[PDB]
Parts: structure tokens; sequence; C-alpha cells
């Protein structure tokens, strides 16, 4: 009986996060393929002048690979905060979340 | 800043500052516990951590 | 984390723990006791 | 290492992943502020094991999403029972009816009569001379 | 004695509700407390479990409570599950994410804070199969109305009949009478043979 | 004493001090720009 055996030596990101909105969730972006998203925004990449530009994935496979690998998302782009534009990107992020 | 502690051991400035402080903690207090062939277990894991328990 | 050291990162085979607790434990010898009691009864009733 | 050494080292190398949430971009800080969630509670380099953090960052991360729930029992008296006060206020789920078995390193007592019986037992044998 | 918990309908409901609360746990600034003046337990295998959850969102609390209750009565017979449903005040055909009669009845505890104050508590008889214990829970939540729903559902599930384990072992008292009679009758048969 | 006049007198006395006294004993009351930025990065008072 009892609880199932656990291997803590392998780390799960979903174990620590208790809020569904904080977990990164790859979603379909009508503007360009697919892009990672969360309450903090979309995962971004370094620009030429240290700018924030959201990554674009042609297929769900690439989003699944990049989001859940061992790499760390240093760059975060939030359309509702960083530009403060509050354009359709902000509404899209709100609807996804 | 404990109720069990006697206030003669604190200065008056410490005594007046004892009741006006905020404790965002997670505590268990039992005044008395008489165990007769029992196995009590008072655990309080309270800040959000990994759900799975080894 | 006041009980962090009592939990093991590696999985625990609790079945093996119980098997070892039973292997290395006192053995009430009911078979030997019953055989000796039967022998005592037979000797005290029939042999004597 | 001390906090001043931490600051000097991280100013020497400001792009190192090891020190990225001690000196994060203003973008991350203001995203955290505008979400009502401090950045050091969710930003991945802070969660990193090898990341170096000063005293202030540590004592502010230690208050990340901490709840305030208390249990105040009185005079408890239980006999032949089990008391399980959980006071659990997080996503972690207590393992109910999880039998915690340890290694019973039992030490088997042996049927050795106190050897002070050795003289008296001899006396027992001696009384056969009464039957001769 | 480390014994297993004897699973029972209300215990399953409480544990499922607690798991759902934990998996939707959200930080809150409200103080939730349990204060019991006296706890008295004098019967064996009467396990006591004081779990202190509290979720400020009481609407989601009733949603999860109704969901857990529905999943619990998914194994009962149809007539019994339905009649217990109207007894509690929950309708299966209604979505759990809807206000039911039970929630409306228990909204009368919205003004009071989310504290559970018991002046004195005593655990009654707990008849359980050997190797298992009867476990009683005192669960707090982030609203007194969610608590209202909790105890009313717990009482309704307690209203069912579960066959009890009957103890056939006789009370034990030191039997010197038997050995005395044996010695006397041994003397009697010695005299008879002689 | 914990009155208004007592607090004003305390502030007056502590602000009529020399540079050496403020540098040696009153570093908490006069934080540097770096500490001000660090406190702006946080939400609790700097003194915490």
């Amino acid at each position: 009986g009892g609880t199932p055996a656990l291997d803590r030596r392998v780390q799960d990101v979903n174990d620590t996060i208790s809020d569904v909105k904080q977990k990164w969730r790859c979603v379909v972006y009508p503007g360009n393929g697919f892009v990672s998203a969360s309450i903090f925004g979309f995962q971004a990449e370094v620009g030429p002048n240290n700018t924030r530009s959201i990554r674009k994935f042609n297929t769900m496979q690439q989003c699944i690979d990049f989001t859940f690998s061992d790499v760390i998302n240093i760059n975060i782009y939030n359309p509702c905060v960083v530009p403060n534009i509050n354009n359709a990107e902000c509404q899209f992020l709100k609807s996804v979340l | 800043t404990d109720e069990s502690r006697d206030r003669k051991w604190l200065y008056y400035n410490q005594d007046v500052q004892r009741t006006r402080c905020k404790y965002v903690g997670c505590t268990i207090n039992v005044n008395s516990l008489a165990l007769k062939n029992s196995q009590a277990e008072l655990t309080s894991n309270c800040t959000r951590t990994t759900s799975a328990v080894g | 984390l006041s009980n962090s050291d009592r939990f093991s990162t590696v999985p625990v085979n609790r079945a093996k723990v119980v098997q070892h607790n039973i292997k290395h434990s006192f053995d009430l010898k009911l078979h030997l006791i019953s055989l000796l009691s039967l022998l005592v009864i037979w000797i005290l009733i029939v042999a004597i | 290492m001390t906090d001043e050494q931490i600051y000097a080292f991280c100013d020497a190398n400001k792009d190192d992943i090891r020190c990225k949430c001690i000196y994060p971009d203003k973008s991350i800080v203001r995203i955290g502020i505008d979400t009502r969630l401090p950045y050091y509670c969710w930003y991945e380099p802070c969660k990193r094991s090898d990341a170096l953090l000063p005293a202030s960052l540590k004592k502010n991360i230690t208050k990340c999403n901490v709840s305030d729930c208390t249990i105040s029992l009185g005079n408890v008296s239980i006999t032949d029972s089990k008391l399980d006060v959980n006071n659990v206020c997080d996503s972690k789920r207590v393992a109910t009816e999880n039998i915690a078995v340890r290694y019973l390193n039992q030490e088997i007592r042996y049927p050795i009569i106190d050897i002070k019986w050795l003289p008296i037992g001899l006396l027992a044998l001696a009384i056969l001379i009464l039957a001769f | 004695a480390e014994t297993k918990e004897f699973k029972t309908l209300y215990n399953l409901f409480i544990d499922s509700y607690l798991q759902k609360l934990a998996q939707h746990s959200i930080p809150t600034n409200v103080t939730c407390a349990i204060h019991i003046g006296e706890v008295i337990g004098q019967f064996k295998n009467c396990a006591l479990r004081i779990t202190n959850k509290c979720m400020s969102n009481s609407r989601l609390s009733f949603t999860l409570m109704v969901e857990s209750f529905i999943e619990v009565i998914s194994l009962l017979p149809e007539k019994d599950r339905r009649r217990i449903a109207e007894e509690i005040g929950i309708d299966l055909d209604d979505v759990p994410s809807a206000v039911s009669k039970l929630e409306k009845n228990c909204n009368a505890y919205a003004e009071v804070n989310n504290i559970i104050d018991i002046q004195k508590l005593d655990i009654g008889e707990c008849s359980a199969p050997p190797g298992q214990h009867m476990l009683l829970q005192i669960v707090n939540t982030g609203s007194a109305e969610a608590n209202c729903g909790l105890q009313t559902i717990v009482k309704s599930l307690n209203k069912i009949y579960v066959p009890p384990i009957i103890e056939n072992r006789l009370p034990y008292y030191d039997p010197w009478f038997l050995v005395g009679v044996a010695i006397i009758l041994v003397i009697f048969t010695v005299a008879i043979c002689s | 004493h914990n009155t208004e006049d007592s607090k004003e007198m305390i502030d007056y006395i502590l602000r009529q001090q020399s540079a050496d006294f403020k540098q040696k004993y009153m570093r908490c009351s006069y934080p540097t720009r770096d500490k001000l930025e660090e406190s702006l990065k946080y939400a609790e008072p700097r003194e915490c």
C-alpha cells in the first residue's frame, strides 16, 4: 500500500508551480505560427540592441522542444508592460491566460 | 515575543513593541499533550513547494 | 524543511524493509512447541 | 563569499547566468511589479541552485507566497490513537494513510538464565544422593 | 500502532475536496485559524486529523466541493445517490459551477470570519476492522460558508448505514477459579483412586 | 515617552549632529544611492 515511489533526483517544473497561469503554455498564434505564453508574457530572444522579440515556432514540435528543455528563459517579453502599448497583443495574452 | 515568556526579561521599549508586530507565519500551538500508547505527529509544511512528497 | 532530512530523494522499497524486519525478528516456534506438547501428552498418558 | 565580493564579481561579469536575477533587466522587475508577483519568487535564475544571492535577496525570497494560517489546540489527551495536526496551507498534499516503515534493527534476547542458577542447579543434582 | 485508514464515503469526499483545494491553492492575505479548547480521546484506533486549509475564493470552494461530492456518489446506487442529493441540496443535472440550494442556505455564514472555534471536543466510539482505524477530520476552509457546506455534507454521508465490526472476545479477568477447581478435583480423584 | 513632541525633539537632536556622528552611528537613517535602488527593487521597507 501507501503512496507510489518517488524519484526526487529528476526535477519536475509542474511540481513547484501551484498557479496554472504561471506555467508556460505553448499556444497557437494567428499572427505567426505558434509562440510560448504565460501570465508573464511570451518567451523572447536577444535583439540587436538588447531588445525583446518573441520567438516564432513553425510547428507545435519546436515550441514543445524549446519550452520544456533544460535551457532557461532569461528573456521575457510582455506586451502589456514592456511597451505599455496595450494593443491587440495584450488582449490576446489576456484571452490565452 | 512569546506569551509564555515573562515580560520582566524585556526592556520596556521591547515590551511595548512586542504587541504591534506582524507575523506572517504558519504555527501550531498545543497547550497540553498527554500520550498514552499513541503516535502524535504535528507537521506543518505550509509555504508553496513541490506537491510530491518523498 | 524542519523534516527535510527524514525524506529520501531515492525511491524506497518499503516491501524490502518489511521483508527484512520479518527476516531479522524473533521466531515464535509454534511447530516445535506443538510437537513437544504432543510428545509430553503422549508420554504422560500412554507411556506412563 | 561576502555580499561586497558578490557585487564586485557580478559587476565584473554582468552577463553570467549565475548572477542574472540579482541584477536583472528592468523589464523583468517591472513585469513582476505589474503582475503583483515579485520577480525573485518565479524568475528562473533565482531558483537556480548554483546562483549566488546576497543577504537581502535571500531574506526576501524566504517570504515568497508565504501564507498565514495557525492552529491553537488546548489540552489534548489521546489514548491508543493517532493525532495528525497538518495545518497545511500550500499545494503540497500530505500523504494520508502512508505507512512509514523504518528498519527495525531488533536485537534478539536469548534464553540465558542468570548463571547464578548454576550452584542451585548443582544442589538439585545433589539430592539424588537422598534417593540412593 | 501504525494502522491503515479505513476508507469511508465521507472520508473519501473530504480527501478529494482537500486535494482539489491544494491543486487550486492560491495565496491570500486572510488569516484562517482553528481554536479547540479541549480534545479528549479515550477509545483505541480513534484517529484524529485536524487539517487547516483555507481558500479565500469561496465560489470555487463550493465548485470543488460539489465536484468531489458528485464523484463520490458516482459509485452509489441511483436511487440512494439521488435521494441523498436532494437531502443535501445538490442536483446532479446542474453543473458544479453553479449556485445550488445548499450554497444559498449556507451563505448565512458570509459575515463571520474563517475561524473554527470549538469549546470542547470528544471522539466517540470508532469501530473499525482489525488492521485499520476510524479516522475523524476537522477541516477548516477560507470561508465559514464553505465550512457550512462541509459539515452538512459530512453529516449527510454519516447518515448512511455501514455494517459495524462486532467484537466477540469476552472480557478478561484473572482466572484463579479454574486452576483452584482443577487442584481441588485432582485431590478428589486422588482420594477416589486411593 | 512616545508623544509627538518627544519624536520631534528626537529628530531635531539626531539631525543637529556632525558629519562624523551621522557616518558612524546613523548609517541606517542616511542610506546610499545603491541601497535606495535596492529598496526600490523591493516592496518591504528598506529597514526590514
